């Protein structure tokens, strides 16, 4: 009563039903599954490499059939550079994906700036780019303590396009020579999972409430067995709102269909407060079962009115046919259309008025609305 | 007059409208206490701080709120509007045919048979009182479509033949007044073989008695 | 609306409290048309004091209602003619559907009430008392309402009951042959529902954002990150929720003023003999019969038609 005062912004309220909160079942425990990988990923390949390519010829570096612990480099104090793009550095041991990319070269500090989406130079343009629409870490660091001639492209027609590697040497109507020496790093991020982070494995658990975590996928719902006839390559499914409403388990390869947690609009039923501080409350489209004088509607679960067998005039709707009014406590019925009436008719019968009433009734209508206007 | 005062809901239809008017200029005005993504709700606020370059953007996501909020109230202000320019026009209409005519239209000025209607003013609105005619306390007769005499069939010309057990008489439909049948309030039409249900009677020419 | 937006995730949802009572209002003009579409079946439907019944025997003079009435030997208690016009014509993305306040059976038992009255009683029940009157007897009176005398119907009786008794059996024949019949109530149906899919779909849509998905964006970006990704689908989501409420609201207006002409000629054709050209179909209004039908009512409008006209001379006056 005290919620429908607040959203009603009044300390009294009138006699209906109103709707002021939502019925939400709460996740009981996390399941997570993630693929069986026991071997760690070559980060160390190319960040402990002894020799890194020119920026004209950049090395790439395939990471696959691996867990991906970035919390080595994040953490390794060693780095001048760790800047993230559309993930976060601290977060990454809890993705998956496609395939990671290690890009490396050497650079001059003032190009560091460069090995970046969204830019443009020699470097930028020429020699290494990174696309605008970049998911990935950039990561880079002074090795003037470690170490040779390095070259850059000067030349050329044309930009590059992201990820490109132009290594020809034709002349132009394109190479030269290389304040401190930087050695960059970039991993970049891009189907079944094949490089995860660390991140432990759960029990499934089905018929339950559950928050949980697929492969990197993540949501909250109640996991069932699937009847759905996924093909050998097929992972999860989707719906028309681009909702996953099913997935293929990592580990065991058993398919679960997501069901998302019951829930339902909230309403109160209530005579004015003048009369009764008594209210009931209907929980829309709610099973009785699902919400821990309790009446299962097709409207939803009423809980606090008693439900009687004697029809009156409907007072407060509730819908499909059921009312309830204040009678003292709260009662819920099926409402009456009005009282029966079996007329005489017979062939050759006729009923004639004998006298009459003048009756007066009242009839109201709205002519005009007020007169706003806002500058 | 005595059930206008004791029912404080008679005028329900008249509050709601300035309700519905009122709660719509409320929401309009709380709406200006909204950042919408700034910094802040004022703009004073916003100015005093900012140099133009920064406060300009804070100003933006201000105005985007703002004129979405007013936009929202304008066109919930048309689809109201329409809804009272249909009940003026009913208004009118029954103006026209209730107050100034008798209306032969069922339930259009009130339950029963229409007599007249008187207007009252009221606030944003009108008050139509209709006076209607409403039959009472009917009696059972027993009736037939056409009464036999002479080898003809006689129909009535207003009313109805009814029977009190004993007697036939001819009544007008909406009020029990019985008369005698006679060749002034009934009509010839075919023999006593056609009409089903035909009883046997008889109709009074009121000319022999003189003649 | 918070639901639709936001979905359950709790960085979204402080954030949408920055736009203020938008989805107040939104809830609350939903709201207001549910609320609508029960005056209305009430205002059509609802126009009976008395729940009437018809006699166990049903000498009407030859005339046969039987396709009109309700069949007895049906779960439904609906006319053969009700049968089948019925038989003829989200919920995780916060969208729900709330029932009827009166049920189909519900109005069912209201059509027949008026049926039973209109029968036994003419019109008189729709002005004060039911006054029984013999069917014939009231035929006789519509007809002298469209300026015919009362002889013409009674020395026709077995012809005009045989007459009315076709065309009513033509009518149960001719929706069952034409499925374009209801569609007035099925491009009801078919707007709404395609106004719903079309609210779920903009939910794929990312507006700009890096993602379509809420819990995407959170799983990968921090507080400065994701707020921006998630201020572009709050604004696109709400958005297109403003769009859908307005046309519903659009939308409810002409149910409305469909209901309203849908009350009135029940009052004056159903409860009444019409004057009014057209008002209650084609020739001279005699009588009406009300149905039920999915979010609906049909009516069935019984006319004298003049026929075999013949050429005479004629002259002012003699
Ligand atoms: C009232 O009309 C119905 C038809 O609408 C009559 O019932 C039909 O009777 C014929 C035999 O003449 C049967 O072959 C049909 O199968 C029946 N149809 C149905 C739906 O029952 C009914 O007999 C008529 N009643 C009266 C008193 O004439
Ligand atoms: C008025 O029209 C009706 C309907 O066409 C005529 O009734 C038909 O007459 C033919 C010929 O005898 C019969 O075969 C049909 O079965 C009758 N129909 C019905 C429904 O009974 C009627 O005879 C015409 N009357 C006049 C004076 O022309
Ligand atoms: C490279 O070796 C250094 C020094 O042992 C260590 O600090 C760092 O974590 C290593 N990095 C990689 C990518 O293996
Ligand atoms: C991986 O997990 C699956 C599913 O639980 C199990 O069937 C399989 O034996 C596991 N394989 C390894 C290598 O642990
Ligand atoms: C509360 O109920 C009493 C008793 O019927 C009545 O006199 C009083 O006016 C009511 N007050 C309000 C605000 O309705
Ligand atoms: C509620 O759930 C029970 C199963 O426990 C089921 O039998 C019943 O039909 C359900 N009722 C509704 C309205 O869903
Ligand atoms: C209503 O009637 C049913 C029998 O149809 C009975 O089982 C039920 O207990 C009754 N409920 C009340 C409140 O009387
Ligand atoms: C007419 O007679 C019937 C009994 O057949 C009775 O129920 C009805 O009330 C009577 N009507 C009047 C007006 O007396
Ligand atoms: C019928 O009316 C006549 C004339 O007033 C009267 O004499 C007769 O007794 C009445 N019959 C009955 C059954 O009331
Ligand atoms: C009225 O019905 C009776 C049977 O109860 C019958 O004998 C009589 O002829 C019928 N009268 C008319 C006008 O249909
Ligand atoms: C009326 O009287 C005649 C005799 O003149 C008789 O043949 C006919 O059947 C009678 N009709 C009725 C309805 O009593
Ligand atoms: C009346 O006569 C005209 C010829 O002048 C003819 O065309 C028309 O069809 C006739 N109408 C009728 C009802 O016979």
């Amino acid at each position: 009563l005290s919620e429908t005062k607040c959203t009603l912004k009044s300390f009294t309220v009138e006699k209906g039903i109103y709707q002021t909160s939502n019925f939400r079942v709460q996740p009981t425990e996390s399941i997570v599954r993630f693929p069986n990988i026991t071997n760690l990923c070559p980060f160390g390949e190319v960040f402990n490499a002894t020799r890194f390519a020119s920026v004209y010829a950049w090395n790439r570096k395939r990471i696959s059939n691996c867990v991906a612990d970035y919390s080595v480099l994040y953490n390794s104090a060693s780095f001048s550079t760790f800047k993230c793009y559309g993930v976060s550095p601290t977060k990454l041991n809890d993705l998956c994906f496609t395939n990671v990319y290690a890009d490396s070269f050497v650079i001059r500090g003032d190009w560091v700036r460069q090995i970046a989406p969204g830019q443009t130079g020699k470097i930028a343009d020429y020699n290494y780019k990174l696309p605008d629409d970049f998911t990935g870490c950039v990561i880079a660091w002074n090795s003037n303590n470690l170490d040779y001639n390095y070259l850059y492209r000067l030349f050329r027609k044309s930009n590059l396009k992201p990820f490109e590697r132009d290594i020809s040497t034709e002349i132009y109507q394109p190479l030269q020579s290389y304040y401190q020496p930087y050695r960059v790093v970039v991993l970049s991020f891009e189907a079944p999972a094949t490089v995860c982070g660390p991140k432990k494995s759960t029990n499934l658990v089905k018929n339950k409430c559950v928050n949980f975590n697929f492969n990197g996928l993540t949501g909250t719902g109640v996991l069932t067995e699937s009847n759905k006839k996924f093909l050998p390559f097929q992972q999860f499914g989707r719906d028309i709102a681009d909702t996953t409403d099913a997935v293929r388990d990592p580990q065991t390869l058993e398919i679960l269909d997501i069901t998302p947690c019951s829930f339902g609009g909230v309403s109160v039923i209530t005579p004015g407060t003048n009369t009764s501080n008594q209210v009931a409350v209907l929980y829309q489209d709610v099973n009785c079962t699902e919400v821990p004088n309790v009446f299962q509607t097709r409207a939803g679960c009423l809980i606090g009115a008693e439900h009687v067998n004697n029809s009156y005039e409907c007072d407060i709707p509730i819908g499909a046919g059921i009312c309830a009014s204040y009678q003292q406590s709260i009662i819920a019925y099926t409402m009456s259309l009005g009282a029966e009436n079996s007329v005489a008719y017979s062939n050759n019968s006729i009923a004639i008025p004998t006298n009459f009433t003048i009756s007066v009734t009242t009839e109201i209508l709205p002519v005009s609305m007020t007169k706003t206007s806002v500058d | 007059q005595d059930s206008l005062s004791s029912t404080p809901s008679a005028l329900g239809k008249l509050q709601d409208v300035v309700n519905q008017n009122a709660q719509a200029l409320n929401t309009l005005v709380k709406q200006l206490s909204s950042n919408f993504g700034a910094i802040s709700s004022v703009l004073n606020d916003i100015l005093s701080r900012l140099d133009p370059p920064e406060a300009e953007v804070q100003i933006d996501r201000l105005i985007t709120g703002r004129l979405q909020s007013l936009q929202t109230y304008v066109t919930q202000q048309l689809i109201r509007a329409a809804e009272i320019r249909a009940s003026a026009n009913l208004a009118a209409t029954k103006m026209s045919e209730c107050v100034l005519g008798q209306s032969k239209r069922v339930d259009f000025c009130g339950k029963g048979y229409h007599l007249m209607s008187f207007p009252q003013s009221a606030p944003h609105g009108v008050v139509f009182l209709h006076v209607t005619y409403v039959p009472a306390q009917e009696k059972n007769f027993t009736t037939a479509p056409a009464i036999c005499h002479d080898g003809k069939a006689h129909f009535p010309r207003e009313g109805v033949f009814v029977s009190n057990g004993t007697h036939w008489f001819v009544t007008q439909r909406n009020f029990y007044e019985p008369q005698i049948i006679t060749t002034d309030n009934t009509f010839v039409s075919g023999n006593c073989d056609v009409v089903i249900g035909i009883v046997n009677n008889t109709v009074y020419d009121p000319l022999q008695p003189e003649l | 609306c918070t639901m639709y937006i936001c979905g359950d995730s709790t960085e979204c949802s402080n954030l949408l409290l920055q736009y203020g009572s938008f989805c107040t209002q939104l809830n609350r003009a939903l709201t207001g048309i549910a609320v609508e579409q029960d005056k209305n079946t009430q205002e059509v439907f609802a126009q009976v004091k008395q729940i009437y019944k018809t006699p166990p025997i049903k000498d009407f003079g030859g005339f046969n209602f039987s396709q009109i009435l309700p069949d007895p030997s049906k779960p439904s208690k609906r006319s053969p003619i009700e049968d089948l016009l019925f038989n003829k014509v989200q919920k995780f993305n916060g969208l729900t559907v709330l029932p009827p306040l009166l049920t189909d059976e519900m109005i069912a038992q209201y059509t027949s009430a008026l049926l039973a009255g209109t029968i036994t009683s003419g019109w008189t029940f729709g002005a004060g008392p039911a006054l029984q009157i013999p069917f014939p007897m009231q035929m006789a009176y519509r007809f002298n309402g469209i300026g015919v005398t009362q002889n013409v119907l009674y020395e026709n009786q077995k012809l005009i009951a045989n007459q009315f008794n076709s065309a009513i059996g033509k009518i149960q024949d001719s929706l069952s042959s034409t499925p374009s019949a209801l569609g007035k109530l099925q491009d009801v149906v078919n707007q709404n529902a395609q106004a719903l899919n079309t609210l779920v779909k903009q939910l794929s849509s990312n507006f700009g954002a890096i993602s379509s998905v809420l819990n995407d964006i959170l799983s990968r970006l921090d507080p400065p990150e994701a707020e921006v990704q998630i201020d572009r689908l709050i604004t696109g989501r709400l958005q297109s929720l403003q769009t859908y409420v307005t046309q519903q609201l659009i939308r409810a207006a002409e149910i409305r003023a469909s209901a309203n002409l849908a009350a009135t000629k029940m009052s004056e054709c159903v409860l009444g003999q019409s004057k009014r050209v057209d008002f209650c179909g084609k020739g001279y209004h005699l009588m009406s019969f009300p149905q039920s039908a999915p979010h609906g009512v049909v009516f069935l409008h019984v006319t004298y038609v003049p026929a075999q006209e013949k050429n005479f001379t004629t002259a002012p006056a003699i």
